[PDB]
């Protein structure tokens, strides 16, 4: 009866259904039946002397997912900070107002102070040429590029478009932060600390990286 | 097909006057050391809502009887996604109902 | 907060002088970096790392340049279980940093002055557990010569009778062959994992030093 359930590991309980439903016997049944192995719980009243209590399981919500996750919060943070923080962002957009990667992974976006990590498989590489010394690098997903540059022992230039993930976001604030003129069906992704006004010419005006080829094909 | 899972309770003596003016994550160093999602006994929840002292929200853990208190936002904001990649948000289609208030306004 | 990244960076005049050469150590072994500085006036000292394993920017662990108290850790989520270390000598303090080496802890790691805006890069360490070489084909296996520290510009491992190697295919027709160090299990049979990205950040650095013995490596210009 008791056994593993891991990840999205829906198949076995779907004919295995076990169940609960209501108020009373505060869930005795089910919940200190399973501590036999585990059992974590979250409440939350909903009035004076009435409560919701969650029940989980513990042991799949504990998945590689959770482990990952771990360092990835200080659920100790305050609103305000957050938005003092948010300003070392530049946000250029509303100041201005046989498949190779089946043998090659990547892990992204460590210790980013705005954003979330994952892994991936990948191809991550440069272009034919380069000036080194001033060094860039690129790696893929199979529908969103994401790219990072710079020559300072600091905060990098992070530049991402494709179909972005729909989720991957560290904070609750604003998400939409980019072009006026933005893709129809994509969505671009970038990021560089404040200071990069005085440098960064680019970002200042429309488009940049093409030669007059810049759609995506489509008719 | 999913497992299944818990209710909400009523005609509790707890309550929540105890804290006395204790209105805020008052403990920090326990956040560099977080108990993970293994050795978590329960978790608890409130929008502020019956403080003068306090708000918007606050969240408190114990974890082998150890205890403190912390804000409810990230979670909120946060475990929405963590089943939205895991592919488990539908099963908050009901008390995702309950919870939406929860996140951050902005 | 304590401190914002570092702002205006500086760089000692012995710099280069004073960084050993990269160095090669064996996953799991617990390495400790060791860090000298005299008496100084600067309010706060830190220890900086960058990974060349997929990571960009610098995180850094700022202390109490006299007490010893630590004021923020950046390293926590790569050295989740890392250990610092200080003391204060009246001559002139020193502090260290611990930890279990692998393949996601290997980078560059530097001793650096620290105040609210400004900092100073003192000395530079580079850790490494494998090594880029490029066989050609029908040649025999080549054979590099290391030892310990010695001195110079050489690449040196703490033991380096624990030395092996293995091979992860082809490269512009080149067989490339890999150099670490071994011993976590019995005789030959551990190998490490393969490596999965070049060049790294550690690959600026390291491509300047040279191995002693015969064989290539692609170099910068
Ligand atoms: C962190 O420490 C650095 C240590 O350099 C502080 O910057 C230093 O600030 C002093 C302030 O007197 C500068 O000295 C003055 O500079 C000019 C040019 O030489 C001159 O008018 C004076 O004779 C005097 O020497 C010093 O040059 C400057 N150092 C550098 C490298 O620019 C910095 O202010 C400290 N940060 C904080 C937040 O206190
Ligand atoms: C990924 O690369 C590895 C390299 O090892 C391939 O695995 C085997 O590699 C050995 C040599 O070490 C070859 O003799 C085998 O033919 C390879 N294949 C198998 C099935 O053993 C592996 O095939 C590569 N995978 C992909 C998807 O390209
Ligand atoms: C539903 O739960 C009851 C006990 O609450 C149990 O007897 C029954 O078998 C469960 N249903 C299924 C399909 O397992
Ligand atoms: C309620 O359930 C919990 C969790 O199973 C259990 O530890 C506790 O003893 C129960 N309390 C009562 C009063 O039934
Ligand atoms: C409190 O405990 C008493 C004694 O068991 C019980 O009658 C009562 O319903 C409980 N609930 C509240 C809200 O006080
Ligand atoms: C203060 O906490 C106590 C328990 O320590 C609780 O009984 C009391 O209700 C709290 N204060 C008030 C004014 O109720
Ligand atoms: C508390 O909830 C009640 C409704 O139950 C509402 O009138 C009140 O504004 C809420 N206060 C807060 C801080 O959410
Ligand atoms: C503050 O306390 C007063 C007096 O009891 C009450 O009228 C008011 O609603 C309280 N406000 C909050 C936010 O609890
Ligand atoms: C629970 O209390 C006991 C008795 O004081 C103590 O030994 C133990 O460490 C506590 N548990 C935690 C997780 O702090
Ligand atoms: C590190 O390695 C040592 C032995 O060198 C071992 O005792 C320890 O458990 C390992 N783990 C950590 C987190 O230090
Ligand atoms: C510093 O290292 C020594 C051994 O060299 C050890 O005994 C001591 O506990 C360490 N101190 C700290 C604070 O980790």
């Amino acid at each position: 009866a008791f056994h593993l359930l891991l990840n999205t590991y829906g198949r076995p309980i779907r004919f295995l259904r076990e169940n609960t439903t209501q108020c009373t016997y505060n869930s005795s049944l089910r919940n200190s039946t399973v501590v036999r192995e585990n059992a974590i719980s979250f409440n939350f009243f909903q009035s004076y002397n009435q409560y919701y209590v969650f029940h989980m399981p513990r042991c799949l919500f504990a998945g590689p997912l959770a482990e990952q996750f771990l360092n990835q919060v200080d659920l100790t943070e305050t609103l305000e900070r957050y938005q003092q923080r948010l300003n070392t962002y530049a946000l250029v957009s509303k100041d201005l107002a046989h498949r190779p990667h089946f043998n090659q992974t990547c892990i992204l976006f460590d210790g980013h102070d705005l954003l979330f990590s994952t892994v991936t498989p990948c191809l991550h590489q440069g272009f034919y040429l380069m000036d080194e010394l001033r060094y860039v690098k690129i790696t893929l997903t199979e529908d969103f590029f994401v790219v990072t540059v710079s020559i300072d022992d600091d905060t990098p230039m992070l530049l991402i478009f494709g179909h972005l993930p729909r989720v991957l976001f560290k904070a609750p604030y604003q998400r939409d932060n980019f072009i006026l003129r933005q893709t129809e069906k994509h969505e671009l992704l970038v990021l560089v600390k404040k200071t990069q006004l005085n440098r960064h010419s680019y970002l200042k005006d429309s488009d940049f990286l093409d030669a007059a080829l810049d759609f995506n094909y489509l008719d | 097909w999913f497992p299944l899972y818990f209710e909400a309770e009523c005609n509790l003596n707890y309550t929540l006057q105890y804290v006395n003016h204790s209105c805020d994550y008052s403990v920090r160093q326990s956040s560099v050391s977080f108990p993970p999602w293994r050795d978590i006994d329960s978790v608890t929840f409130v929008p502020r809502n019956l403080s003068n002292c306090s708000a918007h929200g606050l969240a408190v853990i114990v974890a082998g009887n150890q205890t403190w208190y912390v804000n409810p936002f990230s979670l909120a904001h946060l475990l929405d996604a963590i089943y939205n990649v895991l592919g488990i948000e539908d099963l908050s289609a009901n008390f995702r109902r309950q919870l939406a208030p929860y996140r951050h306004t902005l | 907060f304590a401190t914002a990244d570092i702002a205006e960076k500086m760089w000692a005049e012995n710099y280069e002088t004073t960084s050993p050469a990269p160095v090669l150590v064996a996953e799991g072994e617990q390495v400790t970096i060791p860090c000298t500085v005299m008496t100084h006036s600067w309010p706060m000292v830190s220890i900086r790392a960058r990974f060349c394993r997929s990571h960009d920017g610098s995180d850094e662990l700022i202390l109490d340049a006299v007490k010893g108290h630590r004021l923020m850790n950046g390293l926590q989520y790569r050295l989740p279980y890392a250990t610092w270390n200080f003391s204060q000598l009246h001559l002139g303090q020193i502090f260290s940093l611990t930890f279990n080496v692998s393949t996601d802890t290997a980078g560059m790691y530097e001793c650096v002055l620290r105040n609210y805006s400004h900092g100073l890069i003192m000395q530079r360490f580079v850790i490494l557990t494998q090594l880029e070489t490029l066989s050609r084909p029908d040649e025999p296996c080549c054979t590099p010569a290391l030892g310990r520290y010695s001195l110079g510009d050489q690449i040196w491992s703490p033991t380096p009778w624990r030395l092996r190697n293995h091979d992860c295919g082809m490269y512009r027709g080149f067989q490339r062959n890999y150099f670490y160090i071994g011993r976590a299990d019995a005789e030959d049979c551990w190998k490490p994992a393969c490596p999965d990205e070049e060049p790294d950040r550690c690959w600026t650095v390291i491509q300047r030093y040279r191995l002693p013995g015969d064989c290539y490596r692609s170099q910068p210009h």
